[PDB]
């Protein structure tokens, strides 16, 4: 609550390399994290490299995806409060959708459950994975808009056509890690096997 | 040459020491925290960059004489594209005309090719005045207004 | 308000962003504004085709009353050989802000036409006409009427802003601004100096103190 400006925050931030700055409107909020992830930084990232490479390749980039979304919802969040979401676009409404989906599956872990009581490292990289995927997926979808339709008209098809995958990413935390990481795996290769059935069949109709 | 790398407390420039090492010193390069977010490894911030003795380091000797004209007209066309941004934002980006969209692709790629750059990749003078011109190339030769005459024609042929 | 520096960064990040949000509002209302003139543009060449189609569609009726004399009347009333009375209009969003357009008979969908009638040539060449002009009359009164709601909602908008958010919020910058500084930089200064001079006396004791014994 009180400014980061304190003698003892500028003195810390100064050597420590990771601050996990906690949110006050995120803690009123009752987002329980409470983690902010604009003014929160990890000056570790370039060492985890290898790791990361070694584990999943692919994780680097949808991470830098997901901390791109999370930017532009910030910055055009001040935007929509003056103008007003009537001017926000088809790629501006899959952004504000992926954002909110981040805001509730991801960035939320209750941590009082045994679902959300402890998060490993496999299920996390796969939840991020899902919703970046997603957000690929509607971005192509609406960057086609062919055949009399498509865009914003996509946007929407794939919200109320395709809101069975929408809802279960959702549901998507709520899978226990205790049944086992080969199970959650296959479960989560599934749901993006089905993902990418999505926005395909989507494609074939061609809206 | 004297480049000081001075940390401003609480993200400004406020702070009485980059305030006195402004008024003392004759240059101001920037560190954009949005890019950073935005994950391009150089977060300079070109809008608040600025050298004063820009003019005494650019000539014809010494570096290409394009090299303060596009200076210029980079500058100028990533305002007019932060500008433009603002208006499609705004506007829903339908009722843009196709220079609005010309600088919207202008920025885009800027900041995709230009300001993103390889922590290990090295580019000569050159190689970056070549890179900015490529840049350049998908405007128009009359919408170039900052480009002086003669010089435009001379590069961007291509 | 407490004059924290947190206070202090608050209302300047409040500030900078009023200041970027009211150019991005002018803009957006220039840009509303120059359309609203493009349509009253258009609605005052309507307008102006307005009179003439009704002198034009009067000779019609003479050409009726010539040729066929009295009409048929009652639920026929004749004079009519095209321009069914059937129309197609859609809301489109321009600028930001949905628009009808009100395409109108002779302009519209699932128009149709019976042949022509003794006059019904001169009435397809003056009534029918007439409903192609209404049709972009509604269109574009329509569309200038919204745009006009609009442009006066953004200009209001831009004006309380400008008159009331900024000129409230500097006077709160500048009012947090002298409270901090005048009074916690000068009374802390103060208690450091009352310190020193504390300090200074004691040792002037102690040598005094030293000197007597």
């Amino acid at each position: 609550g009180g400014d980061f400006s304190d003698p003892v925050t500028s003195a810390t931030l100064s050597i420590v390399q990771v601050f996990w700055g906690l949110d006050k409107k995120l803690a009123q909020r009752k987002h329980f994290p409470s983690v902010n992830w604009l003014i929160s930084y990890s000056k570790y990232s370039t060492a985890l490299e290898s790791f990361y490479e070694q584990f999943d390749p692919d994780f680097i980039n949808i991470r830098t995806k997901a901390r791109e979304v999370l930017q532009r919802e910030d910055d055009l969040n001040e935007i929509v409060q003056l103008v007003g979401k009537d001017a926000l676009a088809e790629g501006d409404k899959i952004t504000l959708e992926t954002a909110k989906l981040l805001r509730e599956d991801y960035l939320a872990q209750n941590a009082f459950t045994p679902y959300d009581k402890f998060c490993p490292f496999y299920k996390s990289v796969w939840m991020m994975r899902n919703i970046i995927h997603f957000y690929n997926l509607a971005n192509q979808a609406v960057e086609k808009g062919a055949g009399m339709d498509g865009q914003k008209i996509t946007y929407t098809l794939i919200k109320h056509r395709l809101g069975d995958l929408f809802y279960r990413l959702v549901s998507q935390k709520f899978e226990d890690p205790a049944e086992g990481e080969p199970a959650l795996v296959a479960k989560f290769k599934k749901l993006h096997e089905d993902l990418t059935a999505g926005f395909r069949a989507l494609e074939d109709e061609t809206r | 040459t004297q480049i000081p790398i001075l940390t401003m407390p609480n993200d400004d420039i406020t702070h009485p020491t980059p305030d006195l090492t402004g008024y003392i010193t004759e240059g101001q390069i920037y560190i954009d925290r949005q890019l950073q977010n935005r994950q391009i490894y150089p977060p300079i911030n070109v809008l608040p960059s600025l050298s004063r003795l820009m003019k005494s380091a650019i000539g014809e000797g010494m570096t290409r004489r394009d090299h303060s004209d596009v200076s210029n007209q980079l500058y100028a066309n990533y305002a007019i594209g932060k500008d433009v941004q603002a208006m499609k934002a705004v506007v829903g980006e339908e009722a843009l005309s196709s220079e609005d969209l010309l600088y919207l692709e202008f920025l885009d790629k800027f900041e995709r090719k230009f300001v993103a750059q390889g922590a290990y990749d090295s580019r000569n003078i050159f190689q970056s005045l070549d890179l900015a011109w490529t840049l350049l190339r998908i405007f128009p030769r009359e919408l170039l207004h900052r480009i002086p005459g003669k010089t435009l024609d001379q590069y961007y042929s291509r | 308000v407490v004059p924290t520096v947190t206070m202090l960064g608050v209302m300047k990040s409040r500030l900078v962003g009023a200041t970027r949000g009211h150019a991005l509002l002018k803009k957006k209302s220039d840009a509303l504004t120059v359309q609203f003139r493009q349509i009253l543009k258009n609605i005052v060449t309507t307008k102006e085709s307005m009179g003439e189609v009704m002198k034009d569609s009067s000779f019609a009726l003479i050409e009726a009353k010539y040729v066929a004399g009295e009409n048929i009347k009652h639920i026929v009333l004749e004079n009519v050989q095209n321009a069914s009375i059937k129309v197609r209009s859609r809301q489109e969003n321009i600028a930001g802000v949905k628009i009808p357009k009100f395409e109108y008979f002779t302009d519209g969908e699932t128009k149709n036409d019976l042949t022509g009638l003794a006059r019904g040539g001169q009435q397809v060449q003056q009534c029918r006409a007439a409903y192609v002009k209404a049709i972009e009359l509604l269109v574009e009164l329509a569309s200038l009427q919204t745009s006009f709601l609009t442009l006066d909602e953004a200009i209001k908008t831009t004006n309380r802003r400008v008159n009331a958010l900024e000129n409230v919020v500097k006077p709160r910058l500048e009012n947090t601004i002298t409270y901090i500084k005048g009074e916690l930089d000068e009374l802390e200064r103060e208690d450091f100096f009352r310190l020193k001079k504390i300090q200074g006396y004691k040792k002037r004791e102690i040598e005094r103190q030293l000197a007597s014994s």
